């Protein structure tokens, strides 16, 4: 039960003031806003070098903080963005395109709704991860238990087994027959009904169906693999 | 259920078969194992469920929308709605059905069922004198020797006489031959003479 905002504000802090002197997260950070990397590691030791509090905090609370740090490099990007990406991917493109028509057709005094608004995952293009301290000692998959449960343990053991790299959705995408705005649906279960009906505003008030169309090109996807260590 | 024709198969593919479905009256003309010629529609049964991955759907174009607390979603939604897959089957619909390969243009009734020049033909055929070497040949143009392969087998064509007792004991009546012999030397050629 902690402020997370104060606590976001501190990680920006860590993120930004961190050296050793380089500036190891700020060269990342450039990296990142270039599109020169697609995942950042951050270690939790340089965490504890100023504030091992917040590295307690992290491994008794973990998947809240993978998504607050990932929510603060998102929201440091521009700060450190030198010069426009060279658009490699399609997906880089597909982000550009949306930013362009919404900073285009934004009206910036005007409010909208929360859920009329990009998922946060689906301009990211950029994963955030941990590299566990070294204080903690590396468990055993006996020991690992339900008190282990949403924490970040280190674990060893030997890999039996692992399928081939599938897509997974992370966010599904749909487009309407009618109103030609885009929908977006983020995923979290390990499965997901599609929607039918559109929930955009002009389908709304038309009171047309808009029932949307799946579309496997304009979602986003992340390589998914899974394997049973022992 | 039919399948390809051993004269048709391409390289190195299974048999395919596909299902002839067969309304009043050319019902029970096919039979397993025969040589048919099929004449029909193509048509196509629907089918559900044929695959784990979503494929072209019906739904009525009706633009309705769900109001709160039945939002025309999920479960409902498609019951809603009537979605509905669209996968179909080859299903061959026959209208009719010959023998591919037909015997006659039709002992008194397959004799009725003769045609006058084929009757003429197996009359003078058993009329026949020396017709034991001439099936012999006709039979095996290819063999050289063996004579008594050749008379046992075109024997065991002809068949004996089936028979039973008072008491049921099934007489046999059929006569199984056995080649046996050092390799290369016709076996197999002589049971292919046959199957063919
Ligand atoms: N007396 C024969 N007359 C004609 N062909 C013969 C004779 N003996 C052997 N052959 C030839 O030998 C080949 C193989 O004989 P086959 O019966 O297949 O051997 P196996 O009995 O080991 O299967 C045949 O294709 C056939 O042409
Ligand atoms: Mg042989
Ligand atoms: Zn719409």
């Amino acid at each position: 039960l902690k402020d997370y905002a104060l606590e976001k504000e501190k990680v920006k802090k860590f993120l930004q003031e961190f050296y050793q002197k380089q500036f190891k997260y700020g060269n990342q950070l450039v990296r990142l806003a270039h599109r020169e990397q697609v995942a950042l590691y951050v270690d939790l030791d340089d965490v504890a070098e100023d504030d091992p509090e917040l590295v307690d905090s992290i491994c008794e609370n973990a998947r809240r903080y993978a998504k607050l740090f990932a929510d603060a490099v998102q929201e440091l990007l521009p700060q450190y963005k030198e010069r426009e990406v060279v658009n490699k991917d399609v997906l880089d493109v597909y982000i550009e395109h949306r930013l362009m028509m919404e900073q285009r057709s934004r009206d910036p005094g005007m409010v909208r709704s929360p859920q009329n608004q990009y998922p946060a995952e689906l301009m990211r293009r950029f994963e955030l991860y941990f590299q566990g301290p070294s204080s903690n000692k590396p468990r055993v998959i006996r020991e690992v238990r339900a008190d282990s449960v949403g924490k970040l343990v280190t674990v060893r053991g030997i890999v039996t087994r692992v399928s081939e790299v599938k897509p997974k959705m992370v966010v599904a995408t749909y487009t309407c027959d009618q109103c030609g705005a885009e929908t977006y649906q983020p995923i979290q279960s390990p499965t997901f009904m599609p929607l039918i009906m559109c929930p955009s505003q002009e389908c709304q008030t038309n009171r047309s169906g808009g029932r949307l169309y799946l579309q496997t090109r304009g979602s986003r996807f992340i390589k998914f693999q899974e394997m049973k260590m022992q | 259920r039919i399948q390809e024709t051993q004269a048709e198969l391409p390289r190195g593919s299974i048999p395919r078969s596909l299902e002839v479905i067969l309304r009043a009256e050319a019902v029970e003309s096919a039979q397993a194992g025969d040589k048919c010629d099929f004449t029909g529609t193509l048509i196509v049964v629907p089918d559900v469920s044929k695959l784990s991955t979503p494929g072209a759907r019906a739904e009525t174009n009706s633009r309705v929308s769900g109001v709160d607390g039945y939002e025309t979603e999920g479960i409902r939604g498609l019951r809603a709605l009537g979605v509905r897959d669209l996968s179909y089957r080859l299903v061959f619909l026959a209208c009719c059905v010959a023998p591919t390969n037909p015997r006659f243009g039709g002992a008194e009734s397959i004799k009725n069922q003769m045609t006058v020049k084929e009757w003429e033909k197996v009359f003078e055929m058993s009329q026949d004198k020396n017709l034991y070497h001439n099936l012999c040949t006709s039979l095996f143009p290819t063999i050289h020797g063996n004579d008594e392969v050749k008379r046992g087998v075109l024997l065991m064509l002809f068949g004996g006489v089936p028979k039973t007792t008072g008491e049921g004991t099934s007489l046999r009546g059929d006569i199984n031959v056995c080649i046996v012999g050092d390799p290369s030397t016709a076996k197999s050629q002589f049971l292919k003479h046959v199957e063919e």
